[PDB]
């Protein structure tokens, strides 16, 4: 489930 | 290593390219500033000009890089032929008027003109580029400097090379002295931290293709894109390390920079004044088909510069392919026009006959070239554009398979087997399919700074100078962030540069 | 019951007709209810399903999840939503196949005939 991880933290980064 | 024969060679590449670079910029000046010539037209006679300066001086010696004027869009490619001037316009004549400066030969006001160059003896070359700007005229004043300075993302775009050229000769004149650094003991770390802190400052993002490199001899990275190398010391600023600076071969720990080197600075900045958002910075190539879309932003061209493959080998049937071949061949390993292969290309006079016997032979020369390219002798440096893509449409994105997508008729196999961002398992195949699938096909302009250096105690700067790349006066704004560590050490850089000694090379008159 | 002799109540023919159904038929039959909300806004209980409307999960286990539709695959039966997908270990990613039954709309996509369905099938709008 790493791309999970990775698309969540990615979409924290792009939000704000 | 660098003995006398290799550096006055390196000199002697390099002023060449500095005063056709000064031809060049002359001619624009006369026909467009001044009280009218077309890009393939500058292109072939700067050439020209360039071997007729080198016949003087000196086996193996030309061209490295076949001067490429890039217009407003093109990272790199651009450099017709006088044959595809109508093959331009009955091509693109349904299209929209976004890119009318590449596809008439009649540059426009306010158009980002990048030229590059080089130039080579013996496997010793020195490339070279400046982007300079078109701005009108002023008609009441006596002496017509042209009218108004440029404002917008390109005078952003233009600033951010300018910095970054200097700031990076500086640092590689510092890795001489392990000292003379604000501590704020030379790595990649450090060059890509303080050219990536310049674009985000100007909010200029780097282009994949930029790079600074190390140097050989027959060895400078004038492809860079087709021929493989074990041994690649530099710097690259690609879509893998967007995103991991999104985040939190090529190496760039095990490389610390030392005396007795060459080395190449080669940097894009494409400017985001619009976009409103986080996006990627990628490359798309133009193809000579329409017929695979019916949009209208898209340009259509051929590609001139080709490339050999040396490896290869296949016989033949056309009489005049194995002449090209053999014409190709005595040549060297660099790109190269059909232009350059004939009887007449230098032009010791000029006149319209001579350009038509040109014609002729390349009328010859393409279907030469034709079956030459059919089997995989010789293939195409592509055009590309650099192209904006908003990270919603890729997270938004499925692809049934990451990591196992070749493209499978692409066919040089290196841009096919890239795989440019390995989290997201995402691969260029799907990255097009992805930038086609939108409306939101932002092209971004480009802005681009090409030099060439040799660290000996000086930073002999084989390039540049005040006199080739001086900037066009604009005006920007973003202009460098101060209160942060590598702020400081830039200024104090720039200001320490007055003192550690820069040694540059002029041109020939 | 049955009262007319036009319609048949034979499985056969009744299953041929889905199979067979070509896509005019099959975008009133992939319908999905709306919710509450959208049901008191509008005065209507159920639509059928379009492209660009926002919608949520309340059966299988992809349930409580919500967002906006990426694809109606007519052919499958199905619609393709963003945001539900099953993740390869690779980094692939494949659509999860909904069927819009189970789906509730929370948002629409309005434009004239849509407006112009709403009213006519009784919507105060």
């Amino acid at each position: 489930s790493s791309l999970t991880l990775v698309k969540e933290a990615l979409w924290s980064v792009i939000d704000d | 290593i660098l003995q006398e024969s290799v550096l006055n060679k390196y000199r002697t590449a390099g002023q060449i390219a500095q005063t056709a670079l000064k031809y060049v910029t002359s001619l624009i000046n006369d026909s467009y500033h001044s009280k009218q010539l077309t890009v393939p037209e500058l292109c072939l006679l700067t050439d020209s000009f360039i071997l007729t300066r080198l016949e003087q001086y000196y086996n193996e010696r030309g061209i490295a890089i076949p001067t490429t004027i890039d217009i407003d869009q093109i990272s790199g490619g651009w450099c017709p032929e006088i044959d595809d001037t109508q093959n331009l316009l009955n091509w693109n004549k349904g299209k929209d008027s976004t890119f009318a400066s590449s596809v008439t030969g009649t540059l426009r006001p306010g158009d980002l003109v990048k030229i590059t160059l080089g130039v080579h003896i013996d496997g010793y070359t020195s490339e070279v580029s400046h982007t300079m700007v078109i701005y009108p005229v002023d008609e009441t004043k006596p002496i017509l400097q042209p009218t108004g300075p440029l404002l917008g993302g390109k005078a952003d775009a233009v600033a951010a090379a300018h910095i970054a050229m200097e700031t990076v000769v500086a640092l590689l004149a510092c890795a001489l002295t392990p000292e003379k650094l604000p501590a704020s003991g030379i790595t990649g770390q450090l060059i890509r931290t303080i050219v990536d802190t310049i674009a985000r400052s100007y909010n200029c993002g780097v282009v994949p293709g930029s790079r600074v490199r190390r140097i050989r001899r027959f060895l400078a990275g004038q492809n860079e894109g087709i021929v493989a190398e074990r041994e690649y010391k530099g710097v690259v600023w690609t879509e893998s390390h967007q995103e991991a600076d999104l985040l939190s071969a090529i190496p760039s720990d095990d490389f610390v920079v030392q005396s007795g080197e060459v080395y190449l600075i080669d940097l894009k900045m494409a400017s985001l004044e619009h976009c409103t958002k986080k996006g990627l910075v990628t490359l798309e190539t133009v193809d000579s088909y329409t017929g695979k879309s019916h949009k209208a932003g898209e340009l259509i061209a051929r590609p001139g510069a080709y490339v050999r493959d040396f490896a290869q080998t296949h016989i033949l049937k056309l009489k005049t392919s194995r002449q090209l071949l053999t014409k190709i061949d005595k040549q060297g390993v660099y790109p190269f026009k059909l232009s350059h292969l004939s009887s007449n290309f230098p032009f010791v006079h000029e006149n319209e006959e001579e350009l038509q016997s040109l014609k002729k032979d390349l009328k010859s020369f393409r279907l030469g070239m034709s079956e030459i390219s059919n089997n995989y002798l010789c293939v195409e440096s592509p055009i590309q554009i650099a192209r904006w893509v908003p990270w919603d449409h890729i997270l938004k994105a499925t692809n049934p398979n990451g990591n196992l997508s070749y493209d499978a008729t692409s066919t040089l196999t290196l841009p096919g087997h890239e795989l440019p961002l390995p989290k997201l398992g995402v691969s260029a195949i799907k990255l097009k399919s992805l930038m086609n699938s939108t409306k939101e096909s932002i092209s971004l302009p480009v802005a681009r700074e090409c030099n060439t250096i040799v660290l000996c105690p000086e930073l002999l700067r084989l390039t540049g100078g005040s006199k080739t790349c001086q900037p066009s006066w604009i005006h920007s704004q973003h202009e460098l962030n101060p209160q942060d560590s590598i702020v400081q050490g830039i200024f104090q850089l720039a200001t320490l540069a007055k003192d550690l000694l820069l040694k540059e090379t002029q041109p020939m008159k | 019951a049955k009262q007319s002799l036009d319609v048949s109540s034979d499985r056969r023919k009744a299953r041929k007709a889905y199979f067979t159904a070509p896509s005019s038929q099959r975008r009133v039959l992939l319908s999905a209810p709306l919710s509450k909300e959208l049901r008191a806004q509008y005065g209507i209980k159920a639509l059928p399903i379009r492209r660009d409307d926002e919608v949520l999960v309340v059966r299988g286990s992809k349930k409580g999840q919500e967002g906006k539709i990426s694809s109606v695959y007519r052919l499958k039966f199905a619609v393709q939503v963003d945001k539900v997908t099953k993740e390869k270990v690779n980094g692939a990613s494949v659509p999860i196949n909904l069927h819009p039954s189970k789906l509730v709309i929370t948002k629409l996509h309005l434009d004239k005939d849509r407006k112009a369905l709403i009213q006519r099938k009784g919507g105060k709008l």
